[PDB]
């Protein structure tokens, strides 16, 4: 029964990155399956599986996020980088040890409290 | 009245001076007096899928054309 | 050598017999063939009446259509077959009996007509209800519609009227109307009757249950349906149409405990 | 001859061919299914075959002993408006989903129904109040027998009927049932009705439920809280565990598709959805 | 013919020596390990010699069962905000240190797994509450088979997956589980990636973790607290314990120097000093 | 159907009217059907060291000169 | 008597496998079938690599249309699968190599077309020139299409361009391209697609040259041209069209002289 945590959230100004932390209670991964579901309400972006590699990232956001694993801290992070002002949302955490449902938000079991990114428009 | 049966070794102890090599077997008495009672003995059969894959009244030989 | 052709095959039992040039050979369920019950596992202690002939004989119930927009068709043993001669009558004249069959589903058309219908053979083809107020509760005049047969449909409706309901099976096709994927109903006796090939199909069914000799007005043993696995298409037109028969016979019949007549409230 | 753990055929090398033969031809109007091994549609090397299928054999598929059902029983105080809550179950395994679904890939069966009896207790009311461990009474009443009224009427004092006292935190109760069938075979299900409409008498008095029988009526099960009434009211919940062992079956169905809806065949709307959304051209 | 509880090698009597035989000189280029007994360098007297490498077999060296895993759980109020907290842990030695340091002086092998349950018990609010003897269940939830979502859903049901229903305060649980790896051995180590990056596609779709497989995985343990919600909050610690039996390895490599750190093979900074300080010339 | 094996007798009790002397013996009884079920027997073997000391293709004599 | 007919055939090589219901049997050139290189009549030295299924086994080379006026097509061997799989690989990677095939035209129509495919295997088969200015100097770049191969032509064009020439082969159908008749080619192996009958065809052609082994890219042994002997018509269409496709199979393939890689100037 894991315990999520968003950290490392917060302003920047448009164009640059920021990098997001998300580390786990227990017996993390063990839930498997993190997740990062952005969205001011419910939408995804990155999706990861505990074991082997194994990536796949929102079509909107393809190719400038990443999200990865350290096992060892028990942390799963978000590289975003190249930021625009419709990147300013609400960003969380997911689990769910089910090997698969990444295209449902009510799939879900595991859910943290959150952390507002803003990117602002400053240029 | 015992029944001894033998048992299909997997990960083979390095030994044949007792365990993995020389044919292992395991001993089972009955306690009760029903069937019911009995334990799951497991040495079960196996047999032809035929009367589910081949439900034809003739023949098949899997060489020559079906419909002939 | 002589023309012993799979196609080519001759059935006869009593006073019928159907032949056919376009078979797909025949399907004998199970791999088990008709015959009487086996003084061992013999139930009752009465005399068995085997009408044979006068029973074992092919009945052809009422033909049905194969248009475009058909969405399938089921048929219940013994039911269908308790308006037909002496062996709908000795029927009705007995507690229990047992009794094999062989149906024969013809359905032709030509060379220049395309599809497939799925033939078949469900033992205890057990249909679903269609209300979501009252489960297992399909009176018994719509659960044996006899020889005109029962019908599937393409979506599932429910029945909303709780002051007198329909009381009827409502089945949806791609769940065999049991709840379970067609896909795999492959697994019980079948023939496909995929128009370019054959002109019929065959399937030689045993008698099975789980008791040795049980009542037949009350207990349904084999169940038919037939839906089509491909759509019937014909050349450019809108509307094609050839027709569907079947012909099953009894085999093996025995009848135990003689008893007055019974006649059944049908609707 | 062929048993569970033998291994299965050995693949046989196969080389360049250029015949009369037609392996990869058939017509599955036949009903019959193909059978092609490896060395037919492509050249094989020789393989001393080890895989057995010990573990798919019958068996083995159901060696594992399922949740059959929940039954809740108290001990309130002897205060207590209410009576002491004795719990009655009908004998079945359906009325839960996985036993059940697994049970419905066949026609029908044959075994031994072996059961388990994992018990729970616990406190209700927010008093520090005391309780000594509990005795449990797990009485199998037949079709037609009598089942009790109360926590104590002359019902329990079974002179017949074959009860199991449970005394809370031992090793579980264990009880074995041979084929108690009324058939040959127990059918999980039944294509009919128990009663055959009549013509000179009235819709009601032939009336039936479609599907069901008395093939699958066994009788209930009856527990209670053997201890009387203590100062603190305890609840306790019985979970029984279902085990088939020596068993055959005859002729297999599809599994269950959609979701389960009542003891019939029966299903529910929503729920008609199985599958899912995927393209025909991506892997 | 040799066996574990042999006497090794009798000492033979030697004495002095003027030859063209040079046992001392050798040349580790070569690779091999000069093979030197005692009658070679000294003239040794003849000893009988009683000393046997039992102690020393692989099956004896891993015949000490480890602690793999500690689970918790609780049982809160009936009237809690918190959900009933049930674990789930994923199969492995590699979460603590000591068996997989000893695992890791091999590349491959072969063991049937046999496992113990120790589990523990406690209150935790300063109440002078109640607790009646708890059960506990522990799940074997195989790869990709349904993971309970909450501490009371049709999951536990386990027709199908091998469970454990312990009774806190009796002799501790335990399971035998033979070779399950999906391989002919388990690798402790694995160079390589399950994926393969390719060039008609993108970076995403073909990334994947270095080190890891399936050969790894071998699913999950879930475990509850089976009794209800109690008016004291009981917390619970699962501790599993594994110990491999009948035992073979191939192929030796030497034994972790630092610190881990992950279940990779990969070493944090400031935890690269293994060793210490002491002179060149001093004893 | 047991397995009887002996034991490596370590402190001899002052007697081999029963104890010490005359060699003792222990049996072993299987239980369950599977092999991973059955108990270690630790009558497990030992090997030349050989495939780690002596990986070499040529015959190594330990009197005469390693590279020649 | 148990269905062996003529007709219906399967080839397998490897992890390739065809099967024909329409086939007219199938043609062993010169009544020899493909072996590797008798110790005998061996030349070179070096050990010999024998791919086996991995070079031996059926490649589907780019599919081509007929329709009225097509006037024919040509392939070369080992030219075509020379950007196939392994065959392709080690073919490069040496400097002899002999290989025998399997070639199967596909081309399969209905029985409402009409007409007649002539698949001919010419052992070398050495097609003429563009220009009466400049003989024997088509370039190799055109003498090796490849897998899309080369078209015949029904009426002969000089080349009139002398600062560039064209450089390629211009083959007249009734001349086979080689300058001799047609009618007259039925000497080489072969087997001739008239729709009403068959569906494909097949010639097995052993490996033919005056050499033991030979260079590969260098020399071209066996020529598969495929001109229609009968018109394609069909109905009371104007512009019929059905598509031809051809599957060769390398066997008995071995390689001699394992040297570095071979990049041809192609284009
Ligand atoms: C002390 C407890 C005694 C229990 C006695 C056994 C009760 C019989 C239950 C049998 C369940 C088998 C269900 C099969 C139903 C069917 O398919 O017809
Ligand atoms: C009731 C509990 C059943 C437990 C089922 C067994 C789970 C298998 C765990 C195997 C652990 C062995 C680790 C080896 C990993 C490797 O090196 O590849």
């Amino acid at each position: 029964q894991v315990q999520l945590q968003e950290s490392g959230g917060g302003s920047v100004q448009a164009g640059g990155s920021l990098t997001l932390s998300c580390a786990a209670s227990g017996i993390t991964y063990c839930m498997g399956w993190y997740r990062q579901v952005r969205g001011k309400e419910r939408e995804g972006v990155a999706f990861i599986k505990t074991n082997d590699g194994t990536t796949d990232y929102a079509d909107s956001v393809k190719g400038r996020f990443t999200i990865s694993q350290n096992h060892a801290t028990k942390t799963v992070y978000l590289q975003m980088n190249s930021l625009k002002p419709e990147d300013t949302a609400a960003y969380y955490c997911a689990a769910t040890w089910r090997w698969s449902c990444p295209l449902d938000p009510e799939g879900y079991q595991y859910w943290g409290q959150g952390t507002q990114v803003t990117v602002s428009s400053h240029h | 009245g015992a029944q001894v049966s033998s048992q299909k070794v997997g990960a083979h102890e390095n030994s044949n001076r007792a365990y993995g090599g020389s044919t292992i077997n395991y001993t089972t008495i009955n306690y009760y007096r029903d069937s019911a009672s009995n334990a799951a003995s497991k040495q079960d059969f196996s047999q032809d899928p035929s009367k589910f894959t081949e439900p034809i009244k003739d023949v098949l030989i899997k060489t020559a054309p079906m419909l002939n | 050598a002589c023309g012993y052709s799979d196609r080519v095959l001759q059935l006869t039992l009593g006073n019928s017999t159907i032949t056919t040039q376009e078979a797909a050979n025949s399907v004998v369920a199970y791999g088990r063939w008709p015959e009487y019950l086996r003084d061992s596992e013999a139930n009752p202690v009465d005399q068995p009446t085997e009408p044979d002939v006068a029973a074992c004989r092919f009945y052809t119930l009422d033909t049905v259509s194969w248009t475009k927009e058909s969405r399938g068709w089921w048929w219940k043993l013994p039911d269908a077959l308790r308006d037909m001669g002496l062996f709908g009558q000795n029927m009705y004249y007995h507690y229990l009996g047992r009794s094999g069959y062989t149906v024969h589903v013809q359905c032709n058309a030509s060379k220049f007509h395309q599809g497939a219908l799925g033939v078949f053979a469900v033992p205890e083809m057990c249909l679903a209800g269609d209300s979501n107020t009252t489960t297992m509760h399909t009176s018994y005049q719509n659960a044996n519609p006899g020889e005109k047969g029962g019908t599937f449909t393409g979506t599932f409706t429910p029945d909303n009227n709780q002051t007198s309901p329909a009381r009827r099976f409502c089945p949806v096709d791609y769940l065999l109307g049991n709840g379970t994927l067609l896909g795999n109903a492959f697994v019980f006796p079948h023939q496909i009757i995929n128009l370019r090939t054959n002109n019929c199909a065959t399937l030689v069914l045993p008698y099975v249950n789980s008791l040795s000799i049980d009542s037949m007005v009350k207990h349904n043993n084999w169940g038919i349906a037939i839906l089509p696995l491909a759509p019937l298409n014909f050349a450019s037109e809108s509307s094609p149409e050839i027709p569907i028969t079947l012909t099953i016979a009894p085999m093996c019949c025995e009848f135990n405990g003689l008893r007055n007549i019974t006649l059944p409230r049908l609707q | 001859a062929a048993t569970s753990r033998d291994a299965l055929p050995n693949t046989e090398a196969s080389g360049p061919t250029h015949s009369k033969e037609i392996p990869a031809l058939t017509a599955v109007e036949t009903g019959a299914t193909n059978p092609l091994v490896p060395s037919d549609t492509v050249q094989t090397r020789h393989v001393v075959q080890h895989r057995s299928r010990s573990e798919s054999s019958i068996e083995s598929f159901f060696a594992r002993g399922a949740c059959v059902t929940i039954m809740t029983v108290d001990n309130p105080a002897s205060t207590t408006n209410k009576d002491k809550l004795f719990a009655v179950w009908k004998i079945t395994y359906k009325d839960t989903v996985q036993l059940r679904r697994k049970l419905e890939f066949f026609t029908y069966s044959r075994f031994d129904m072996e059961l388990t009896f994992v018990v729970t207790a616990n406190f209700t009311e927010t008093n520090n109040g005391h309780a000594l461990n509990q005795v449990y009474q797990i009485m199998y009443v037949p079709p037609g027998a009598p089942v009790p009224e109360k926590w104590d009427d002359y019902t329990w004092q079974t002179s017949s009927n074959p009860s199991i006292f449970y005394t809370y935190g031992t090793a579980p109760a264990r009880i074995s049932v041979p084929y108690v069938g009324i058939s040959n075979a127990y059918s999980h299900f039944y294509d009919g009705f128990s009663k055959v409409p009549l013509k000179d008498q009235s819709a009601a008095l032939g009336d039936s439920l479609y599907g069901a029988a008395s093939l699958n009526d066994f009788g209930i099960l009856a527990v209670r809280v053997v201890n009387d009434h203590n100062p603190t009211k305890v609840t306790s919940k019985i979970r029984v565990y279902l085990k088939p062992k020596h068993i055959r079956v005859w002729c297999p169905r599809p599994p269950r598709a959609v979701a389960y809806y009542g003891p019939g065949v029966d299903y529910k709307d929503g729920t008609l959805t199985p599958l899912s959304t995927k393209d025909l051209t991506t892997y």
